[PDB]
């Protein structure tokens, strides 16, 4: 509305999102760049001391692109709105206005939440691993509406303390997870090798979920209950319980 | 041929009025024209090329609409404009050298590549805009057939003959009467020669008539007349009629007398002058008829009387001529000229990409070949051809 | 000079549209756009210089907007109008004059004056707006480095030049074989003449060629070659090579044989047209290559074995000859041509003013002398004075 | 072309910095840059090679960015980089040498290939960074026509050429006086021989002059000028004029008189060096003039005096000698020279692949030939394929 | 002499850098560099001499800095600093022609034009940044 184009008719499926084609069909820089920018600002995948890590764009880390963002906007601020009702138009244009007017605490806040994401993310230990979720985190454009207009300029960072617990937490439920597993497998293959033909696996696979202690087994669908049965099995035992069963 | 037209009447707008630092205001309705016809272009393929040398080009058309609010134009919408005129401009110039190097016996006015059969669809209607040029506007009436009018500097309707005609003639050709002319594209020179200078001749009189016939009809043209022909005034050894021999020509030039130009339209007299020379107009005909008498001069001095004995032979040849060059005209038909280059236009693109003969034009378009035979499917299809190459005219 | 040509089209269009009884919507825009022009101007103060006999002027702009009040304008608003049109295309003309008469070897394309170095400031860029014409077209494409095109009709690309070649000669000059030609405008007459009329030629051929080497690229040119070189075909006495004494030439006009032109770029053929006549399309060249022979008649009437004898003396000498008129061609490059007045406004402005020879042009706007040395300075300053110029004369 | 240069600017930089344990401070903004490259080709379709006989290739990106919060690169992240850097510079590659191989007259200095004329689009334009080198930065300039020039290292400005000139000859060949020079490269060797030893020369001196034109201006020159010419200092052979005999060179060499150098810029004498030798500067010129002069010993031992008698036979013929080595100069067009591999890089890529000659550059892209037409058009497509050819040689 | 490269390569860094598309981050610190440059040589007045006939001219700088807070360089952008970019390449070719025709018996390694030896002061050594040649 703001470039006087025909309002778009997106096609649910369609491989590129709504910006991607309005990044080709805008033809203001300020706007199809910040257009470009956020359809092309996807994780970065990196391998740092052995873990996977999502990491972010350095024009983010640095808060930078909100300029552009601001550009983008301010753009949108001079802009006719060619059939929209003045009243109306004022009203969005004084809103883009009231975001453009905080370039300084916008950059602020987006150094500040890249900088903590960083710091928490070097107390993760396992792999970031980025898949769809069947459920997801609810969250109210309002309450982002409130970050950005409130955020002042005091920075917070996680303290040592809470960095420190941080990634004790991440440690030991990563080595709880490791040594269920191994003993889930040890369990699997002594049964196995010890011919115990009548032995349910299931009990097995239901005791190594009840002790990684964040999963109510009652919920767990029986198809992946099977599928953890078969990848255990074919992980091999670790030496000591191997030897141990030698 | 409209949509083409208004494809690159809107591309030559945006070239000259989207300028940096120009007011908004001087391009609001060449910008409303401008996306009207990304919007029309949008989605649609085209392909051009595929004759003679002329590649293979496939065009698709993505571009976004200029939606931009300024009070004056800046370095950025200058440059996005740019990009999309240059996109625009290189298809648009395809598409004219691809209709420029067709051309069919059936149908000839209508559209040869499948790019302009394309764009004469309904639906690049919308691109159409003001259409002013002169051969545009032509093509415009002459779909309406209201009467269509080319304006012709020196237009060049006469095809190339260099030759004569002997009316008393004899193997050694040293006693001849007869005509030599040269009929090259607005001029007309011709020459009425007796070697014996009328000694013997009906009240010592000599007439000669010079008709060409235009192969379309001229209006509004202004013509200078001169007596003199000095193309044939000197000396010459011109080949026989059949190449047998060659004989001799040693002309003493003199003043055309009873001189009679009649420009006629369907064998009717619209215009006459009589022993009128300079500037004349001839407002409607489609043929010339130049009647000239040589009259042996009744009184002569003994140098004069000394070139014209009684009898043979005859060394000195009397002469009178008449020059007759078109000026300006206007023709219903496109014609050559020597201020255009539409003609020029189209043969280059022919030659360049080496096109094959077609069944239409003659071999590398020779104009006097097309002139000779100027057929109304020739007409149609030269017509197409030079509206196309004044449509690209405006951008290359 | 996109600034300044924007101000004259902008005084131009005032001129025109800012008429008694006009709707308003008829010059909204244009108003905008003299209001643009007027706000710009305003505060700034020029001067056009000294040189040579030129006054030196200065301007002040300190003018009020025209109104936007008149549904219909009426003779107040014109009169108000008029007057600052009127100051406005004084300082516009004076301007234009100053840039012409200045010239630099260094940057001949860069403005020279001082008022059309100011005007090249940033802060009056917003006056720029469309630019149609197409000097200033090719000026805008030339500094985007694009192909340029100028379309001349009979353009002035040969110098003059009036000479012979005598290939045979003798202190007595009576046996001759050799070539004179005449190289003006766009017009070429070459004629070859032998004065044994090849009696002892190889085969009875004598083979004439004419190279004109053109100082600039010419494409889509329209020539028209005739067969005749009428300027060599009557009797003459000519100087010798040195001037120490005079011969006699007493041509006969033989046709030409195997008529060669060819029009060649670096030293390739583009084009070649044999034995062809009337009408010829050149696409692409900088050189013309005229080959002609003169062909002894095999057969022969009396008379015309009786001008050609076995042995000298030989009275009759028998001259070949071709004409080749460029009537229309497009050069990248600006030249002076039949049609445009850009050669003569500058050259009056020059002659009016005695403004003193400089380094670029030779001392009288001399068009020989300039097109023998077309160098890429004398190109550039040219370029911008004709330019310049063609603004002028949108007002003046 | 400049997102081509920018394309292999970024791989070439992706090399030499992406190294396993440099700091990420050390990448980071070209780190930003590939990610932006990797981004902008993803989703792309190209196509290189469809003349002579480079092969179609087809080219398709879907490459994964690289990380950005790592303190230090590892092998993990080099290995994750080769890939896509060995991918991206064989596409750069085989666009360049897509687009060495082409050529056309309208427009030389655009692009020619497809992949080339499509990283034309706006949108690539973000792939643009640093263009720092010699021949981007004259790209750069030339499209906004600002001066900018090219240095060279023995620029080859001189098309080959062996020629003598005989001013004083005659069947015999046994008392000649005249010219011999070679042209090649940057250098230049005149010899101006008398077989007579200016014995019957007015005050017993022999004049000899050699102008040499370049086909481009060359600023800021430095010249080593000996007064010798060891390549006609040798008892020669030398074919006849026609080829119809062979004649006999015996030279003596005498050191040349009054030597005079002018380095003139169109017919005006910029610099002149009387006597000189060893190191000269020419700042601006287009034509050498060398003049020199042998005179006679006017006292001669016994041994110098036999060489040369008063009359016939003449054994030992004086001879002059000058030789001028353009050790460095600057051009505002591009030419081969000695030092960089631009020529040669084209000249490879063409006769690999064995294009068909095309309309522009003589066939083979022999540089004789090249250097001796370089009209603009030669000049626009030169420019273009050598800046094509150093972008290339920035990786391969 | 350090402060004349030191505008030399800022120019020349800015002419090759500074083009439309490019990301700022390729440019930052050029930009910043520029920037110094620019306050640093604003309010002073130069004059390059008239020896010889190389004529004397008068050079005022009064430029706006060049702006952040762009993703990637815009056409506005190169514009506005290809005309800072011409004028300050100007006044340093002058310079440096001025200072190329003059000569000292003694100190002949100082500078010698009065242009050179105003940019000796230590107010324009800020504008010193890489010296690599
Ligand atoms: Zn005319
Ligand atoms: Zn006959
Ligand atoms: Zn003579
Ligand atoms: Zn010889």
């Amino acid at each position: 509305p703001a470039f006087g184009m025909q309002r778009m008719h997106y096609r649910n499926g369609d491989p590129q999102t709504p910006f991607q084609i309005a990044e080709q069909q805008i033809q203001n820089f300020q706007v199809a760049n910040w257009l470009h920018f956020v359809n092309n600002n996807q994780f970065r995948q990196v391998v740092i001391d052995g873990v996977l890590n999502q990491v972010l764009n350095d024009n983010i880390r640095n808060g930078h692109v909100v300029n552009q963002l601001m550009e983008a906007l301010m753009q949108l601020s001079r802009q006719q709105f060619p059939t929209m009702p003045v009243d109306y138009k004022r009203s969005i244009q004084r809103g883009i206005l009231l975001l453009s007017n905080r370039l300084g605490q916008l950059v602020d806040l987006t150094r500040l939440l890249a900088y903590n994401y960083e710091t928490l993310m070097a107390c993760i230990t396992m792999n970031m691993q980025h898949v769809q979720t069947l459920t997801t985190e609810k969250l109210q454009l309002t309450s982002v509406t409130s970050l950005c207009m409130l955020i002042g300029n005091a920075t917070v960072i996680p303290s040592p303390q809470t960095l420190f617990h941080y990634y004790n937490v991440n440690v030991n439920f990563h080595s709880n997870y490791n040594e269920r597993i191994n003993d889930a497998v040890a369990i699997i293959t002594a049964a196995n090798r010890l011919n115990l033909y009548q032995k349910k696996m299931k009990s097995i696979v239901e005791d190594f979920l009840k002790r990684l202690q964040i999963f109510d087994i009652s919920r767990v669908p029986d198809d992946q209950m099977y599928r953890l049965r078969d990848r255990l099995r074919l992980l091999p035992v670790e030496i000591r319980r191997l030897d141990i069963f030698n | 041929m409209d949509v083409l037209y208004s494809l690159s009447k809107t591309l030559k707008d945006a070239r000259d009025k989207i300028v940096e630092g120009t007011l908004y205001s001087n391009v609001s309705d060449l910008i409303q024209q401008f996306n009207q016809m990304i919007i029309t272009m949008n989605g649609n393929e085209f392909q051009t090329g595929g004759i003679g040398n002329l590649p293979i080009r496939n065009w698709n058309f993505d571009f976004g609409l200029l939606g931009t609010t300024l009070l004056n134009l800046d370095a950025n919408y200058v440059e996005t404009a740019r990009n999309t005129i240059d996109y625009f401009v290189d298809f648009v110039d395809n598409v004219c050298m691809d209709e420029m190097v067709r051309e069919s016996q059936r149908n000839g006015i209508a559209p040869q590549s499948d790019s302009l059969r394309k764009l004469s669809g309904i639906k690049f209607k919308r691109i159409n805009f003001d259409n002013s040029s002169e051969y545009i506007e032509n093509w415009n009436l002459q779909n309406r057939r209201q009467r269509t009018g080319f304006t012709f500097h020196k237009p060049n309707i006469f095809p190339y003959s260099a030759s004569f005609t002997l009316n008393r003639s004899q193997p050694a050709h040293d006693n001849l009467m007869g005509t030599m002319w040269l009929n090259a594209g607005s001029e007309i020179q011709v020459a009425g020669f007796d070697y014996s200078c009328a000694i013997n001749a009906p009240a010592n009189i000599q007439q000669f008539e010079h008709i060409v016939q235009l192969r379309r009809v001229l209006t509004t043209a202004t013509i200078t007349l001169l007596p003199d022909a000095e193309r044939f005034s000197f000396p010459r050894v011109i080949n026989s009629a059949d190449g047998a021999t060659t004989w001799y020509f040693n002309p003493v030039i003199l003043r055309p007398n009873n001189v009679e130009v009649e420009f006629l339209l369907n064998g009717q007299i619209i215009n006459t002058y009589q022993a009128r020379f300079g500037t004349i107009i001839a407002r409607n005909f489609d043929t010339i008829r130049l009647s000239f008498q040589l009259m042996r001069p009744p009184n002569m001095t003994p140098a004069v009387a000394a070139l014209f004995p009684n009898a043979q032979p005859f060394e000195h040849h009397a002469t009178v001529g008449l020059t007759l060059r078109i000026e300006s005209a206007v023709c219903e038909s496109v014609l050559a000229d020597a201020s255009k280059t539409m003609l020029a236009n189209v043969t280059s693109v022919r030659q360049e990409y080496a096109i094959p003969v077609g069944p239409v034009f003659p071999p590398g378009m020779n104009w006097t070949d097309l002139i000779t035979n100027y057929s109304p499917s020739r007409e149609d299809n030269l017509q197409r051809v030079f509206t196309v190459a004044s449509i690209r005219s405006m951008l290359v």
